[PDB]
């Protein structure tokens, strides 16, 4: 027998395995999130930790079967997947020293608190503590106090931390044959062997850098008009040029400009389209939201919700003194087993998450054919992408009106459309640049283009010179600014959500057309329409078994990452904007700060 | 006016595993096949050759019942012709294969909170199965060239997995009850009628 049949019939004990162990697993871990007690901890370590020890020495037999030898690129690809060393090319000492500096970094930044001055019991942690201050006070000082004391208390604990951490990651990268850990994280989207859709790790930095210059101008007249509201708001802290001051962009980091709504919507007479009245006044519950969810998926050809779904799923808040992790989930737990986790409340957004949610198990349900190893999004940015795009139909009036909960005495008035476009901007568009510099200082800092003595001062000038956003206190280099967002500090890389923003909308775009949808982008509701499901579901099937470009292909007929999608999205806030900054000042000077 | 003991095949309180399926020959009684056939009980009730429509009008020489636990998404192999782990490997239907079919889902029986592991299948073998044929093998599967010294290791796999039977599993992963019938017609006494 070959090398191949060898590892075929490695991959096939490997499967039946690994849907048991993988599904116990899951199970101990539903058990715990569903119903918090210290037996059901003990239970999801257990179980965790034999799948741990499973694919640890699975990866070890895998590596036993060289790639070179292999023809049959579907199993290459189940092979290379499981036979990635992590952590594990790294001495025993090294791996260890790695793994107590993260669990060091993601402890600090859970555990981490601040107290006021003058009491040293009144202390705040970032959840719920500092984030309420950062997105609900207008207050400067409150938000000024709370920005630097996050940074300056927890962030230089993680300062010492996060350069061993570089040193070490590096390490493992590099003797996986990588150039630095920022190349390993751009290997996500490396595709091989596959004519006319292969794709290079360093092709990313070109893409993201190309889509971004186009990106660029909706941002800058972004955040020419977020400067003019907010100046009229604090005349003495912001100047008509400069950046904006990185404490008043209505989260920790200005990560999102959502919560700046309130002082930048253009029409503040003309109400929300809030349904959640509506929908109390018909007695809706948690059961009847993922029924008109569920509906809106078999509108468009795919399947109904399983029987397990609704009789496994937690819809609602268990409540008395059974706990529970609220935090909407999507499960896929193999053998047919799909749960959604959700302490749904009758509230529009519920509503709306409900669809995003059960997009992910519709991704799930179609791709539960593939090989186990191959059971997930084509790459990072996939899943996410098609949960937001579910939400994108279900909030839009057309659809809200077909479904009985907007009233048909409601028309659309390009007034209330400017106020959610803008809405949409400051989330959606906001988050890119943010997402974007950062990624890219991490990818500056592993391969080495920043000195240890410029991390700060770095990350400031191109906070000022991309972003657009001003330190409010100058820091020097026993900060770890970057560190004090989750992502950082818990080594997840970031770019995925740049890709996914801009793949949501080539893919809502393709579906629109499928769908016929006359006008603009942002109206479309994809409902009925078993062409575009259709379309969207020949990617979903693929799961992993296909290069990500192939993928993407299938869905919007190019190879590629695209932005004109997201730009046409916005085109009618675009021009608003250009019109509204006509007497206003458009870019930024780096040089001016708030502490002059 | 004897009847043919069905109701220790189909009731049984616990069926064998598809790879050492049971056989039970059926011989000298009445068998009223229409009562089975119309009494909306099963998932799958599907015959080849004769007709499940009154054909309790027929006399065999020998009825065969043959019956396992597989899984929902595995009862299509059960069939002429099928491909797949439980068709070449474990129970084998010939291409001129003349009885019935009968599968009903048994996740109340055969799942278990924690999983039910009692039923397993052949997941390798050298070879594909004759029709009816039966492997009840324990040998370790050699899938190299380095002899496995009957202890499995690198390239040496026990060829026997077990289902993971759990009560939320979805349908196509659900324990399924499987009952063959197999109607034999020899140059011989034609001892089942059964009005
Ligand atoms: C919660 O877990 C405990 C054991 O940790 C168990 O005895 C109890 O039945 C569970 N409650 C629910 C509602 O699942
Ligand atoms: C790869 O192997 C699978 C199963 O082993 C087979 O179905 C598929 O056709 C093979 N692909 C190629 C390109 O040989
Ligand atoms: C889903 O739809 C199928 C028809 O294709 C139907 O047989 C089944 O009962 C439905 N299940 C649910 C939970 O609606
Ligand atoms: C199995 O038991 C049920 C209830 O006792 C009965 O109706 C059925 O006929 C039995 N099966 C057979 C094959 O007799
Ligand atoms: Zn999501």
């Amino acid at each position: 027998s070959t090398i191949e049949e060898q590892a075929k019939t490695f991959l096939d004990k490997f499967n039946h395995e690994a849907e048991d162990l993988f599904y116990q697993s899951s199970l101990a871990s539903w058990n715990y999130n569903t119903n918090i007690t210290e037996e059901n901890v003990q239970n999801m370590n257990n179980a965790g930790d034999k799948w741990s020890a499973f694919l640890k020495e699975q990866s070890t037999l895998a590596q036993m079967y060289p790639l070179q030898e292999i023809q049959n690129l579907t199993v290459k690809l189940q092979l290379q997947a499981l036979q990635q060393n992590g952590s594990s090319v790294l001495s025993e000492d090294k791996s260890k020293r790695l793994n107590t500096i993260l669990n060091t970094m993601s402890t600090i930044y859970s555990t981490g608190k601040v107290c006021n001055p003058d009491n040293p019991q009144e202390c705040l942690l970032l959840e719920p503590g500092l984030n309420e201050i950062m997105a609900n006070s207008l207050d400067y000082n409150e938000r000024l106090w709370a920005w630097e004391s996050w940074r300056s208390e927890v962030g230089k604990q993680l300062r010492p931390l996060y350069e061993e951490y570089v040193v070490l990651k590096n390490e493992m990268a590099r003797a996986n044959h990588y150039e630095d850990y920022g190349d390993y994280w751009r290997g996500d989207y490396e595709v091989n062997g596959v004519d006319g859709y292969d794709y290079s790790r360093g092709q990313l930095i070109e893409d993201v850098e190309h889509t971004f210059e186009e990106i660029k101008p909706l941002y800058e007249h972004l955040h020419a008009y977020v400067r003019a509201k907010l100046m009229n708001a604090y005349p003495s802290y912001i100047s008509p040029i400069g950046c904006l001051p990185a404490h008043l962009l209505g989260d920790m980091w200005g990560r999102f400009w959502t919560n700046l709504y309130s002082l930048t919507v253009p029409f503040g007479q003309k109400p929300n389209i809030d349904v959640t009245d509506a929908m109390v006044d018909q007695a809706w519950d948690a059961q009847r939201i993922f029924k008109e969810a569920e509906k809106f998926f078999v509108s468009v050809g795919l399947p109904n919700m399983t029987q397990g779904f609704w009789e496994n799923s937690m819809l609602t808040d268990p409540g008395n003194v059974q706990k529970a992790v609220c935090h909407p989930t999507a499960w896929d737990l193999g053998k047919g087993d799909f749960r959604i986790l959700m302490c749904t409340k009758v509230t529009m957004d519920d509503f709306l998450t409900a669809h995003h949610e059960m997009g992910h198990i519709q991704y799930d349900m179609a791709y539960a054919a593939q090989p186990f190893l191959l059971r997930n999004g084509a790459n990072e940015g996939f899943h996410e992408a098609v949960g937001e795009i579910m939400s994108l139909s279900a909030a839009t009036p057309k659809h809200l009106k077909s479904i009985g909960l907007l009233s048909p005495d409601f028309q659309e008035d390009n007034e209330t459309e400017i106020n959610f476009l803008l809405k949409q901007a400051l989330t959606i568009v906001g988050t890119l640049p943010f997402t974007y510099m950062l990624e890219k200082w991490r990818w500056m800092v592993f391969k080495g283009e920043i000195p240890k003595d410029q991390w700060m001062k770095k990350w400031w000038e191109m906070k000022r010179e991309i972003v657009g956003v001003v330190e409010p206190v100058p820091h020097d280099e026993t900060y770890c600014d970057p560190a004090s967002l989750f992502h950082v500090s818990n080594d997840y890389s970031f770019i995925r959500y740049y890709t996914r923003t801009l793949y949501q909308f080539q893919f809502q775009e393709a579906l629109c057309q499928a769908a016929k949808h006359e006008g603009p982008l942002h109206k479309c509701d994809i409902s009925n329409s078993t062409e575009a499901g259709q379309k969207l579901f020949n990617m979903l099937r693929l799961g992993k078994s296909e290069p990500w470009t192939l993928a993407l292909e299938n869905v919007v007929g190019a190879k590629n990452m695209n932005v004109r999608p997201l730009l046409n999205y916005f085109e009618p806030l675009f021009t608003w904007l250009k019109d509204q900054n006509k007497n206003s000042f458009v870019g930024w000077s780096t040089d001016w700060s708030p502490y002059a | 006016t004897n009847l043919c003991p069905f109701g220790e095949v189909f009731n049984a309180t616990r069926f064998a595993s598809v790879y050492a399926w049971n056989r039970k020959r059926i011989s000298n009684c009445v068998a009223d096949y229409s009562v089975l056939y119309n009494s909306a009980s099963f998932s799958t009730f599907k015959c080849y050759g004769v007709s499940p429509t009154k054909l309790n009008d027929l006399c065999f020489t020998n009825v065969y019942a043959d019956s396992f636990v597989i899984r929902g998404d595995e009862v299509r192999q059960i069939a002429p012709g099928q491909t797949g782990k439980i068709a070449d490997y474990n129970y084998k239907l010939p291409d001129d294969f003349t009885g019935c079919v009968i599968a009903w889902n048994s996740n109340n029986l055969d799942s278990k909170v924690g999983g039910n592991y009692n039923y397993l299948f052949r997941l390798f073998r050298k070879s594909n199965l004759k029709p009816f044929e039966r492997d009840i093998s324990t040998e370790i599967y050699q899938a190299g060239s380095t002899p496995c010294n009957g202890v499995e290791g690198f390239n040496c796999y026990f060829p026997l997995q077990s289902y993971g039977f759990q009560p939320t599993n979805g349908v196509g992963y659900q324990p399924y009850r499987v009952v063959v019938l197999s109607f034999e017609l020899l140059h011989a006494p034609a001892t089942v009628c059964g009005p």
